[PDB]
């Protein structure tokens, strides 16, 4: 809406067009991470960490 | 003795048990007489001269290949043009309908008999004669009524219009009715006859539909689809060719059950061709799976249908068909799968209030800017107002110079940018 139009032009926010999906401990919950396990698909490359 | 039995599936039965199949003979005299009605109706109709007329003005309008005579077209047509120029002068000559100008008539339609016409312009034909009917029909039976009812045998008062219609007609009202009513005596005993065929081969449809049955959209609904596809191979049999009559219906049967069940069975309508590839899909990974002993891979598959990987892993996920709404998730069956989703749609009461919140603070901060600044700023962001207004409009209103509309709003974000007025938008900074 207009505003943002106007917030946008006055401060230059570039507003990149990508999502925030990431996975979060639920609330509440306090612990420590033990162990990790990574799945990948036939075709795609592996990262780094896999 | 009817034991209240409501299921559709028994009515059916029961009531296409009664007729019972005849074989080698009847087919053979069915067929006979379905040509025999058909060339009398195209006898008949080539008898009507105006017909003919209006046929050979269409073709000449219009301007296909290999006609079954027991520019090609054009030169075979000349000389039955110039035959049919040649028998109207003799239907002049001496006799309205002298035995003379029936004889070529009849040689003529015998010649005409020997081409072939799209099925179409045979309706088109039949429905010029309708019309035409219809209409006399139409204009007379308040006639016909009249003198029945007031004279029982005014009248040269009715005689006018129906010397009129004579006069548009332009020809005998008496043969004019006896080509109709032939037109029906032949279409009657046509459609008679393949009653008695589509009546014999419903088992036949029977049998092939249920061959495919197996969980699809229903027994009922593949029956009535084939007898579709029934109905259209008793209108493509030709005896002629000497074969049995089961022979040529099985294939329409089947496409007509296996098109439709492409068609329907699914929400959402996968077009044929993908069906088709989909069967080829699990064709290929029933063998190859007991071949192999296991399960195939992606890649392996796409080996073995000569297709690239991705089209492959496209097909895979195209595949699958929605889930029910009413589906127990829950152990009991209490809860349901519906109750379990959420709704997108609606925005956030938090949100909202924030927008308000926005949209006060702007203008507020607008407001203690000058008054043509701040007009300018509404005017070119479409704020507060329906839409926005570009430079050219607001040069055009307020002043022509479009680079001075360009200082005003370099000035106003410089003015803005001052680190005492963005005091509060900086609150809408992570947004």
């Amino acid at each position: 809406t207009p505003e943002e139009k106007l917030l946008r032009a006055i401060f230059g926010e570039k507003a990149s067009d990508v999502k925030d999906s990431s996975l979060r401990v639920p609330n509440g919950v306090s612990g420590t991470v033990i162990d990790v396990q990574v799945f990948t698909r036939d075709g795609v490359e592996k990262d780094k960490r896999a | 003795e009817i034991g209240r039995t409501t299921d559709p599936v028994r009515m059916y039965m029961r009531e296409m048990g009664t007729v019972e199949l005849l074989t080698r003979e009847g087919e053979i005299d069915i067929a006979k007489r379905i040509e025999d009605g058909i060339n009398q109706v195209q006898c008949s109709v080539a008898e009507y001269p105006e017909a003919i007329t209006y046929l050979l003005e269409q073709y000449d309008r219009v301007e296909f290949v290999d006609p079954n005579a027991e520019e090609l077209a054009r030169e075979k047509f000349a000389e039955l043009r110039a035959q049919y120029v040649v028998t109207r002068d003799t239907i002049k000559a001496k006799g309205r309908s002298h035995a003379t100008a029936q004889e070529e008539i009849l040689k003529l339609s015998e010649v005409f008999k020997q081409f072939r016409l799209v099925p179409k312009q045979f309706d088109y034909l039949v429905n010029s004669m309708r019309v035409m009917m219809d209409r006399v029909r139409t204009q007379e039976r308040l006639i016909m009524k009249l003198c029945v009812e007031q004279c029982k045998m005014e009248v040269h008062r009715a005689l006018q219009k129906l010397q009129q219609i004579e006069e548009e007609t332009g020809l005998t009202i008496e043969q004019v009715k006896d080509i109709n009513r032939r037109m029906s005596i032949g279409e009657a005993k046509a459609r008679r006859a393949k009653k008695e065929m589509v009546e014999a081969n419903l088992r036949l449809v029977i049998s092939i539909a249920k061959k495919y049955t197996n969980r699809g959209l229903q027994f009922l609904d593949l029956i009535q689809e084939g007898n579709i596809g029934l109905m259209k191979a008793v209108d493509k049999f030709e005896y002629r060719r000497g074969y049995k009559f089961s022979t040529y219906a099985t294939w329409w049967i089947r496409q007509a059950i296996t098109r439709s069940i492409a068609d329907q069975a699914r929400t959402i309508r996968i077009p044929v061709h993908m069906i088709e590839t989909i069967n080829k899909l699990n064709r290929i990974s029933r063998q190859m799976l007991q071949e192999m002993g296991r399960e195939p891979t992606p890649e392996e598959l796409a080996e073995r249908m000569l297709m690239p990987e991705d089209k492959i892993r496209k097909v895979l996920k195209i595949a699958k068909e929605p889930i029910s709404m009413e589906t127990p998730i829950g152990d009991d069956e209490d809860s349901h799968l519906g109750d379990f989703i959420e709704d997108t749609t609606l925005e956030l009461p938090l949100d909202s209030a924030t927008t308000e919140s926005l949209r006060a603070a702007t203008h507020d901060v607008l407001a203690g800017l000058t008054a043509r600044e701040a007009k300018v700023l509404r005017m070119r962001f479409g704020i507060d107002m329906n839409t926005d207004y570009t430079l050219e409009e607001v040069g055009k209103q307020f002043d022509v110079t479009r680079e001075r509309i360009r200082q005003i709003e370099a000035k106003a974000l410089r003015k803005l940018r001052h680190p005492s007025r963005s005091e509060v938008l900086r609150s809408f900074l992570d947004d």
